[PDB]
Parts: structure tokens; sequence; C-alpha cells
């Protein structure tokens, strides 16, 4: 059952030896191997010895991923017994599937307790908060435990709990003042680690082939694991590996192909948590450690590549461009170490051991030195922090790194000349997204050239989450269906969501034009999001007001929508070059990035004999082979540039 | 050139003014807001780790 092969897991053993010493310690740590037993039944514990109060406290626990906050969630709702929500929730982003006076247990992310400090500042509704994963050191993991640090001496009735690993725990120690830590240990089983002769031509037609030679030459029962990079990759795997599997039929043995990344379906979850039959064998992808681990855990076989896609941060602007490195030893040793939790397994690396011991960083470092930080330094002056050196923090940001998301937040107008936090400051807190979504939807409500185009500007922002998700196929079949001549990226958005507005949010009208109707569901809630937002804002109403004055024209409002994506994005504006397009702005010269091929702005250059455009806007960057512009946006005039932002573009232009 | 910007270490701003960018502008706020605290590659993706489809024989 589940009630008995929860008995097998490495925290029962260390179950009341830990909740004596959590009644003594303020804060622990607890050391050990992803997925150990704790995070799933140790929060099961504290709720059963009354660290709750009969419901009137909370318990909550911090998540790396949204895809690991969902998914451990579910796992634990099938343990408690709860239907799920009711008595053990979780919080997305845009999701926060829980009742105020029922939950006790919660697991959402990072960023989510970190946006928590705003309505309370002490974190009065918790009496136990377990940070889990804080050996990833993501960014909102780095400032979490600063900022939980400075409310230790103000409310000792808090309790706090730090899951690690067993290389980065006593830095953790360190860091709260000597911190106990204690050790909850796995069953670690010996993986037998292989290694390729040469540097490999692909990877992934080498982890292909890798796993057939395990499936037909290996007996059962062994299930195969793969970490890929990406969602794009993963499902360009699962459909390949399901062509192959059709040629060979009913001849080899059954194989269930089981894909772990964001956004995926219910029917798709609950193939998860349910055991193999016999005679078969899951293959499991994913992409991080954390998602993969089981209660039951059947798999005996991992196969890694080793590399992790990471957001970059850009030397010449301010952003993230988004690139693919190779992983560090210390993370892949995390990898081979998932075989080894109930037998003897296997691990197939298509790097050589050469590679592995003098190509990879031995240590991971944090995120929290090459990021954007403008959502950073933005959050924690709302909060009272003045000083952001003497902020203590444990792994300190570089000075340009943080002097540019200083003067980024400036451009933006949301920090004063004075240094203040301005009521615009102030407003982009409130919001749940990026504070450059925020500029894009204030000038849009109240900006003297641009007012009228908020209803138009939560639509193409809602769409700007769900980019990668939203079609089946290409986009340029399904763009040619809903309009015929779209020429920007950012209005072909707009036009899908208005089109499937206007047929009632019909589940025949996505399948028509190539579109996922699952998407469009999660971008009609992102939008049901940010607008009553900007109802407690009062940017409803001050566009109300601007549409009454002056009823637009269908001529102007692609021209509003452009200047209000100037205003939020000014960093984000590329010229075309001698060489090409080519990244605009006073630091660097340029990047000399090209158009992706899966944008729009691509297809107008080929299918069409227009001119190249002279001023292109974009949302992401990223590098596989040159740098790519994804999500354009066309500026055909000068003018429109130097208008909205004229702090940067007078000199330049 | 010497610029000390100070911040609210213990009744709103609108809207920055373009004569506001004009005196204080966007390089000159780097420098001076951290005097308040004193402080005066291409992975082609079809490679591995070193670098320099249908496996059914028909």
């Amino acid at each position: 059952t589940i009630q008995e092969a929860r008995k097998l897991l490495p925290v029962h053993q260390y179950k009341d030896e830990l909740l004596q010493e959590i009644k003594k310690n303020q804060v622990l740590i607890i050391m050990g191997e992803t997925g150990s037993g704790k995070t799933t039944q140790l929060p099961q514990y504290l709720v059963e010895d009354g660290f709750t109060d009969q419901g009137k406290l909370q318990i909550a626990i911090t998540q790396p991923r949204r895809v690991a906050a969902t998914s451990v969630a579910a796992r634990v709702a099938d343990e408690m017994n709860v239907v799920l929500g009711k008595e053990v929730g979780y919080q997305i982003r845009f999701e926060d599937k829980t009742t105020p006076n029922k939950t006790v247990l919660k697991y959402m992310t990072d960023g989510m307790l970190l946006r928590e400090f705003l309505t309370d500042s002490k974190l009065s509704k918790y009496s136990c908060i377990m940070i889990d994963e804080a050996h990833e050191r993501t960014l909102a993991t780095d400032i979490l435990i600063g900022l939980l640090k400075d409310i230790l001496p103000q409310r000792p009735t808090l309790k706090l709990l730090i899951s690690s690993a067993t290389m980065n725990a006593k830095k953790f120690s360190e860091f709260f003042d000597n911190c106990p830590i204690f050790n909850v240990p796995g069953r670690r089983y010996p993986v037998d680690i292989h290694y390729t002769l040469q540097p490999e031509a692909n990877y992934i037609h080498a982890a292909i082939t890798t796993i057939f030679q395990i499936h037909t030459t290996q007996s059962l029962p062994g299930d195969i694991l793969v970490f890929l990079t990406g969602q794009e990759e993963i499902e360009r795997t699962k459909t390949k590996l399901e062509e192959i599997m059709s040629k060979l039929g009913s001849r080899t043995k059954q194989m269930i192909i089981t894909p772990i990344y964001a956004n995926l379906p219910q029917e798709q979850q609950l193939k998860i948590f349910q055991p193999t039959p016999e005679n078969c064998r899951k293959v499991v992808l994913a992409t991080n450690i954390a998602e993969t681990s089981l209660t039951i855990d059947g798999i005996r076989y991992v196969i890694d590549p080793g590399f992790v896609k990471e957001n970059s941060y850009v030397p010449s602007t301010g952003m993230t461009q988004l690139l693919t490195v190779p992983c560090s030893r210390a993370s892949v040793d995390q990898r081979a170490g998932r075989a080894g939790r109930v037998g003897p397994g296997k691990c197939f690396r298509i790097f050589t051991k050469w590679s592995y011991l003098h190509e990879l960083e031995l240590m991971p470092k944090p995120e929290i030195t090459r990021t954007n930080l403008s959502n950073t330094v933005l959050l924690l002056l709302s909060l009272g922090v003045t000083d952001l050196i003497k902020f203590p923090l444990m792994d300190k940001p570089s000075i340009p790194t943080l002097r540019k998301s200083l003067e980024n937040l400036y451009i933006l107008g949301a920090l004063n000349s004075k240094g203040t936090i301005t009521r615009l400051g102030k407003m982009m807190c409130e919001f749940p997204c990026e504070p450059e979504f925020a500029k894009v939807l204030y000038t849009a409500a109240t900006h003297e050239q641009c007012q009228g185009v908020l209803e138009e500007c939560l639509t193409i922002v809602s769409m700007l989450h769900e980019t990668p998700s939203l079609f089946i196929g290409q986009k340029r079949d399904a763009a040619a269906s809903v309009l015929s001549e779209v020429e920007s990226d950012h209005i072909l958005y707009l036009e899908i969501f208005n089109q499937w507005r206007n047929s009632k949010f019909s589940r025949s009208w996505c399948q028509d034009h190539k579109i996922q109707f699952k998407t469009m569901l999660r971008v009609r809630n992102i939008r049901n999001q940010l607008f009553r937002c900007s109802e407690k804002v009062g940017l409803v109403e001050k566009n109300d007001q601007a549409r009454m004055k002056i009823g637009n024209i269908a001529g102007y409002i692609n021209a509003r929508i452009t200047r209000c994506f100037i205003s939020g994005f000014p960093m984000n504006i590329v010229q075309l070059g001698p060489t090409g397009y080519q990244t605009m702005g006073r630091s660097s010269g340029g990047l000399n990035v090209s158009v992706h091929p899966t944008s729009i702005l691509f297809v107008n250059h080929k299918e069409k004999a227009q001119r190249p455009s002279k001023y292109v806007l974009y949302q992401q960057l990223m590098l596989t082979s040159k740098e790519f512009i994804r999500d354009c946006l066309v500026i055909p005039k000068e003018e429109w540039l130097i208008d909205m932002v004229p702090q940067i573009f007078k000199d330049l232009i | 050139k010497k610029l000390v910007i100070k911040l609210s270490e213990n009744p709103l701003v609108e809207y920055v003014t373009e004569k506001e960018y004009n005196e204080v502008p966007v390089e000159e706020f780097g420098d001076a807001l951290l005097r308040g605290m004193g402080w005066e590659q291409i992975h082609p993706d079809g490679l591995g780790i070193g670098a320099k489809f249908m496996p059914v024989v028909k």
C-alpha cells in the first residue's frame, strides 16, 4: 500500500530523534541526499505532533522549482488521505490551490514565500518554514535565508529547517551562528558509472541508442531515467522514441514513456505516481533530480549527457540570456546517485572520463552572482532594506551586476533620483510578475501618448508568459490561419486571444487554427490575475476614463501597443547594422544577434519580399549557435523610441 | 563629479520629470546610489561535453 511503503524511507528510523531536536533548536539543518524521505514524510510528522496548534498556524515548504512544488504536494496528498488543496495545498506564481481556513501544510516555491514578505513582514501565519534544495542556490532561496535571518530574534516561536546536500550543509551552519547539523543518510547502493570512449558528435542520437541497448539486452525489473535540458528536447525525444517503438511492435517489451516538465495535464501527472505493471519498463524523461523522486521508486538506470540550461547574465544589457552550459561535477554525482536508491543501479554518461575530471566545475556557482537583480533590489527597498552591501546574505553580488540593476530601475522610473521607492515602485511590487511587465501595464493606462490600451496589453503580456506551449506543429502554419498578414509577434498574440474570445472560448476553435487549448486556459487565467491586480491599483478606472475621452480607431491601436513596450523594455532594442541585427546600447557595441526561425519576423523575410525593419524589440535572448531574438516587435519609427524613454535614446539616436 | 545619494534609513512621486533626468542622469545614479553605503560560450546544441536518425537496419 501507501501507508507501508512510507516506512521503508530512511526518515522513519530518524523520526523521534528529529522531533525532539526541533523542539530544542530554533533553526536546524537536515543533511542528506535529494528525496531521502524528507520534504515528503517529515512535514507529515510535524502536523501530527501538533506544531500547527489546531490549524491556527501553517507550515510552508519551499521547493526551488515550479514543477517540484505541485508534484510533491500531490504525492503527499495521496499519503495524507486528503483531497488536495483543502488540507494539503500549493502556491505557484499564478496558481493558489489552497483554502484559507483549512490549509495546514502547503508546498510553495521560492519566489512566492519571498513575495510573502510584502503583506506580512514577520510571517505570522507560519509556525514552521522548511527550505528545500538549499544546495541548488537559486536567487529566491539565497535572499530568503537572508530575510529569515533578520526575523529570527523577533519571533522565537518560529522553527526553521534547511534541507541541503552533504557538501554545502556546513556553510549554512556557519551562516546561522554555528547551527546544529542533523544527518539523514540514504541507502547508498553502488552505481556502476560508465563513460564513452570518444567525444560524442551528438548527445541526443547517443542517448536514444543508449535506451535501446538497455531495453533489448537487459531484463526486468529496472526503469530508465534520462536527464534532458529543456522541454523542447524532451518532446523531440518522446515523439522519436515513439516512432522507433512503433516499428518494433509487440516484439520486444512494453515501454511507458513518462515525461516530467512544467505545464502538464493531470492525465500525465497521474502516470508519475502509479507503479508500473509487470513486464513493463518505464522510461522517465526529466530535467532536475528533485522531481524524479518517488515513494515506490522503481527506477534503476540513469542516462546523463550533463547539460543544464540556465539564465546567464548579459554583460552588455541588464537582462539574462538563456544559455546551455555543462553542469557541475557535484551535480553529475547527484544524478548518478538517483539509480542507487533501492538496488544496485547503473549510470551511463555521454561524456568521457577525462572530461569529467578536467573540464567540469567541482562545485556549482550560486545564481545570485550572474542575474538581473532588478526585481531583487526593488523587493528589498520595499521591505526597508536600505543598504545593499551590508545586507548579510552569504554570497554577495558583484558591484557591476548591482549598479546595473539600480540604473535599470531608474530608467523605468521605479526609483526616485533621491533613491526613494516611488509610487510606481510601490505599484510594481503589487503585480505578480516582472517589474518590466508592470511598466507596460502602467504606460497603457496612464501615459499621455499611450493611454487606452490596457485591455490589449493585459492580453499580450499574458500571452508572453506561455509562449512555447501555445501551438501544435509549427507557428508559420498557425499564424496564417488566424490573420493572414501580421508583422510583429506581439500583435499576432493579441489576434489569437481575441478571436478565441470571439468564439466564446471554444475547444473546437483552437484545434482548427493549430493552437493548444490547454495553454489558452492558462493564458486566460494569467489575464484574470493581472486584471484583478489592476483593479486594486486603479489602472482599470484610469483607462475606462481614458477610453471615454478618446474612442480609438484600430489604425492607431497597434501603434499605441508598440510604444507601451518600448517604455517597459528600453534596453531590448536592436538596430539593423551593416552586418545584421545588432544590440544597441551605450555600454557595449553589440552582439550581432539573429532572429530565431520560430518567430514570425523570420517568416516575413523568406515568404515575403518586405525589407528588414530598422528597430526590433525582443522579449528573450538565447545562445545556441549564435544569439537569437525571440518574441519580436517591429518599431518602424525612431520618433516612437525617443519620445517614450528619452533618457537613453537621446544620445544614441 | 562627487555626489552622494542618501536613502530613507529610518507624500509620493507620481511621475519622474524629464527635468529630473537631466539633473541626475542614469549613469550618475548607478555610482552615487552606492555612495550612501560607502562603496568609495557557444554551445551549437548538437554536440556534447567534449566536442570539436533511425537505428533500424532495414
